[PDB]
């Protein structure tokens, strides 16, 4: 399991299936609760990302912060992974330990085609953080504009 | 003025917006033996981009309303100073 | 060059011992000098003797009950009393 | 190789809200997590330093981080985990 | 203070008919005895003095071998030197 | 001391009671740091790590290290023992 | 050892590291000064550094028993070692 | 004290190096920004450089640049150094009768050995293989 | 200014002393600290030592122990300078 | 100010124990005060000489003299930590609890050393356990702001 955290944080795509047939745990977590599916999806893994869902991961594991792959994704601005993510049932609406959404990060970092897909996979547009802020409210607040007419 | 602003406040929220942390660690040294994790504590940062800049807070209003750096100022990447043009043969230039 | 006469010692606190125990075994060293006139003559320290000097205490519980902070209590025992720098003027040209 | 940080995030306009200075924060973070030198003083004749830091079982575990109070100009003590949010990130421990 | 740590300068000279080196020497003895912890040096005129002191020997034997080697060369001879150099008395006696 | 860090008076409370510093912390003696921890063949140790200064010559100031050290040692509390766990030197005497 | 590493583990691969040559080669190691926290690298609680002092040459008979020797043995058992880094190596005769 | 190694880098390292220049007979100049707060730069210089020459422009330079300085970082003292890189020896320190502590042992070396060490001539530079001895204040956050 | 003996062997003097590292040819180092507010700290080098270099490097460690002193002694300024030159004359001024 | 009277100032200072008896034969002023009020007794008790005090006791020395302000011996050899210098001044009619200009006592100054033994001792012979400084503090209220336990338990 830690080699498979290690295989999937370093996109070794080959390595990840090898230990995968020898049944390492797909949810197999690190210190800070980050399981390979994190790791696939934070540094850009898209091939990784699709093995580890085909093989059960956990599409809705969560870090010790309550963050979830989707929320990772989207705010690096992993469009495909995003996709895929929202395919096998990530929860498009999932809160963090802060209330913070997947949408409230796409919105933050200017994610403009990640923001249209999750609100295609129906992202509450409404919904605020533990500052009360909604997608809308950071776009406002970042002076952009194309993203602010998107949240309408 | 308009905002009942000076240039006082301005540099103020910019020293306090505008700041890069020294934030310590989770684990560090002398730690509770039995310790699994070190980790760094990452705090403010210094801003990057006119944006980030811009969207410096001054003051929230009685009403709410929120009143940020490009509100009372323009924003830009600019020199330093303004005093040394240069041009090579009539045309736009620096130089060593 | 200097006197370059007889000889110049050093006694050295090469543990805790603090002003007064150094200044102990100074003594016991310049009286055991003197009982032997015949090897050495005019052992003495080179330094000065401690003196009546006169301690303050500040009372923090009253300060801090009378409402008086420590910095203005002793800025203005050591401005009155020591002087203080403020800083520079022009007198004729010159900074002072 | 990068590592995982703790990345926290102060909310200014929170923190105006509740009137917490954002140097009080940043002290009060940094001298806990961090450790922060205060001033010298004397052990056994030899000057020495002061520091200030949180005790080690304060200062092991993520949640600790809320256990932490700044007191507001209304004299209101404000834990950490009302101005501020904070995700895992990574980042590295030696740039070159 | 005397290399870093807390000292005292003590001055004196040898008695008359004594060598300052032999006054050393006894100061160096009632040093030994005092309490625990105190230590002692030698500076200025008595540092010159020591080092000073540990060549002579050897730069006056230099000088007395240089001599008698120069004169051998003069008089092809290892033992006419001697005649020369016998001389040396006869005129030191007058200047004492 | 730590005696006297623990009666520094934080506050006055209203019905007179006293904050003291050892009230809202632990005073103690303890590294200025918590990352270095040395052992010698398995018991607790200290040490120092030298490097010789640009162009310097090895054997001498070895040599020199060793006079410094000698003059420390009849100081030292019962037990302390210096070592010599790591030389470079000894192997330029020798081999040359 | 890995970043994000405790100072604890650090301590275990150490304790492994000073093991091996305190019983596997007790013919050929005088000492080991072994350090937590201490590398070339900097101050961390990731690494570590020991310090082997050889028995004379003399009594090293053969080529089984020199640095390059050891060096290599040392370097494959602790290839085993888990998740660190840890090899011996002879200093070049000239570093740079 | 407490900083992250982007926090060292962008506060203290890259200040420093914008300001090495003009520096004669250097080769090249590397660093390192550490997340235990520290930074170290190195310049090396061509073979034959007086080393004193080398030290005093090297520091020249640091100069201008300490009052660009986090306060916290001038306070811990920023220190320029000319040696070798390896070590010429490690002066280790025991306790026999086992009466004392690594810590104690670290203190007592700090606070009567090393200074001493550190100012004989062809010492370079002295590492400490533990720590002197700190006031320390243990906060805890319930009481305050 | 205005400091007693103590005060200005522990807030300057010590520290100053601690800073003196890392300069070349240094035989000892003496200093005094009195009631005048005043500490003269006297480094003396080798016979041959260049002075100018000897000053330069002693300076430069100066400097950085700087931020390390009381404002006021900042204030004032710390001098260095070869002390062991003597005056070609003296020039009086009176007023009669 | 004496020329013997100074000599003697010098002489209990430094404690040759010799000196004094020569200077005590000769009729030296025992009575002798520098420019802050002290006298010899004052400066053999703050040294901490005792047969100095003794022999300076003999020869007529004011037992509670005090300085310009308003110390005593006493205070100066409970303050130091002196405990024979204090159990003979105590004898010698030493007043247990002289009051400074401050309303300082020896007993405040020898809790807020932690001197056990002379705070015993103060206490045997009648010092006011009570007594208040100008701030209103007891010896028991330094002894618990010092966090001194046995002193504490001492003076109930």
């Amino acid at each position: 399991g830690k080699k498979l955290l290690e295989a999937a944080r370093a996109g070794r795509d080959d390595e990840v299936r090898i230990l995968m047939a020898n049944g390492a745990d797909v949810n197999a977590a690190d210190v800070v609760g980050w399981t390979p599916l994190h790791l696939a999806a934070y540094w850009g893994h898209l091939e990784i990302v699709e093995v580890l869902l085909k093989n059960g991961a956990d599409v809705n594991a969560y870090d010790t912060l309550g963050s979830t792959p989707l929320h990772l994704a989207a705010h690096f601005g992993h469009l495909e992974i995003v996709e895929v993510l929202l395919k096998n049932g990530a929860d498009v609406n999932a809160k963090d330990d802060n209330g913070i959404t997947p949408l409230h990060l796409a919105a933050n970092r200017g994610h403009l085609e990640i923001v249209e897909v999750l609100l295609k996979y129906g992202a509450d547009v409404n919904a605020q953080d533990k500052f009360g802020k909604t997608a809308f409210d950071i776009s406002i607040n970042n002076g952009n504009e194309d993203l602010a007419e998107i949240l309408q | 003025n308009k905002f009942q602003l000076t240039p006082v406040d301005v540099i103020t929220a910019i020293k306090a917006q505008n700041a890069q942390v020294a934030a310590g660690q989770l684990g560090g040294t002398p730690p509770v033996k039995g310790q699994q994790l070190n980790a760094s504590i990452i705090a403010q940062t210094r801003l990057t981009s006119t944006e980030e800049f811009g969207k410096i807070l001054l003051k929230v209003n009685q009403d709410g309303s929120r009143v940020l750096l490009r509100d009372v100022a323009k924003i830009e990447l600019g020199g330093e100073n303004y005093d040394i043009i240069a041009e090579f043969n009539g045309q736009p230039a620096s130089g060593l | 060059l200097g006197t370059a006469t007889g000889f110049d010692f050093e006694l050295i606190d090469q543990a805790g011992l603090g002003h007064e125990k150094l200044t102990q075994a100074r003594n016991q060293l310049l009286a055991e000098a003197a009982k032997h006139p015949d090897m050495l003559t005019s052992v003495r320290p080179n330094g000065l003797e401690d003196t009546p000097q006169f301690k303050i205490d500040i009372d923090q519980e009253k300060a801090q009950a009378l409402g008086v902070s420590i910095n203005d209590i002793n800025t203005t025992l050591g401005a009155a009393w020591g002087g203080s720098y403020v800083n520079d003027f022009i007198d004729r040209g010159r900074v002072k | 190789e990068d590592t995982p940080q703790f990345k926290i995030d102060i909310d200014q306009e929170k923190a105006q809200a509740l009137g917490v200075s954002i140097n009080d924060i940043n002290t009060t973070l940094g001298a806990a997590w961090g450790g922060s030198y205060v001033n010298d003083f004397i052990d056994r004749g030899r000057v020495k330093k002061v520091y200030v830091m949180s005790e080690a079982k304060y200062r092991m575990l993520p949640d600790d981080i809320g256990d932490w109070y700044v007191r507001a100009a209304d004299g209101q003590m404000v834990p950490f985990s009302a101005f501020s949010s904070s995700r895992w990130e990574y980042g590295s421990p030696r740039l070159e | 203070r005397y290399n870093g740590l807390p000292s005292m300068e003590i001055l004196g000279q040898a008695a008359p008919g004594k060598s300052t080196g032999e006054a050393m020497e006894l100061m160096e003895q009632l040093a030994s005895k005092l309490p625990t912890g105190v230590g002692y040096d030698w500076t200025g005129m008595s540092y010159q003095e020591r080092l000073s002191g540990n060549q002579a020997p050897s730069l006056y034997a230099i000088s007395l071998i240089v001599v008698f080697l120069c004169l051998a060369a003069l008089y092809e001879s290892w033992s006419i030197p001697f005649s020369v150099m016998l001389v040396v008395p006869l005129g030191v006696i007058g200047a004492l | 001391s730590t005696e006297e860090f623990g009666k520094i008076l934080l506050k006055v409370n209203q019905d007179g009671s006293r904050v003291l510093l050892r009230d809202v912390a632990k005073i103690e003696l303890g590294g200025e740091n918590y990352d270095i921890i040395a052992e010698f063949n398995g018991q607790p140790a200290s040490g120092l790590g030298i490097k010789l200064a640009t162009g310097a010559n090895a054997l001498d100031t070895a040599a020199a290290i060793r006079a410094e050290l000698a003059k420390m040692e009849p100081f030292f509390p019962s037990g302390l023992k210096i070592v010599y766990p790591y030389d470079t030197t000894p192997f330029v005497k020798i081999s040359i | 050892l890995p970043a994000g590493a405790t100072q604890e583990r650090t301590q275990k691969v150490l304790n492994e590291v000073t093991h091996y040559y305190l019983t596997k080669e007790k013919n050929n190691v005088e000492s080991v000064f072994a350090v937590n926290g201490f590398g070339f690298a900097g101050r961390g609680q990731n690494t570590g550094i020991a310090f082997v002092s050889l028995k004379d040459w003399a009594d090293r008979p053969g080529e089984e028993n020199k640095v390059e020797a050891i060096t290599m043995r040392a370097t494959r058992a602790f290839s085993q070692i888990k998740d660190a880094m840890v090899f011996a190596f002879n200093l070049p005769a000239i570093v740079e | 004290p407490g900083a992250d190694a982007k926090t060292v880098q962008d506060t203290v390292t890259q200040v420093i190096e914008q300001n090495m220049n003009g520096i004669d007979n250097l080769m090249y100049m590397s660093s390192n920004s550490d997340s235990t707060g520290t930074v170290q730069i190195t310049l090396t210089f061509e073979s034959g450089t007086d080393a004193d020459i080398a030290q005093v422009q090297v520091q020249n330079k640091l100069q201008l640049a300490m009052p660009l300085l986090p306060q916290e970082v001038q306070q811990q003292g920023v220190s320029v150094e000319k040696s070798s890189s390896s070590f010429l020896m490690v002066v280790g320190v025991i306790n026999t009768d086992g009466t004392m502590t690594q810590e104690d042992i670290s203190d007592y070396v700090a606070a009567n050995m090393k200074d001493a060490i550190s100012r004989t001539s062809g010492v370079g530079d002295v590492q400490l293989f533990g720590s002197q001895y700190a006031m320390r204040i243990w906060m805890n956050p319930n009481e305050l």
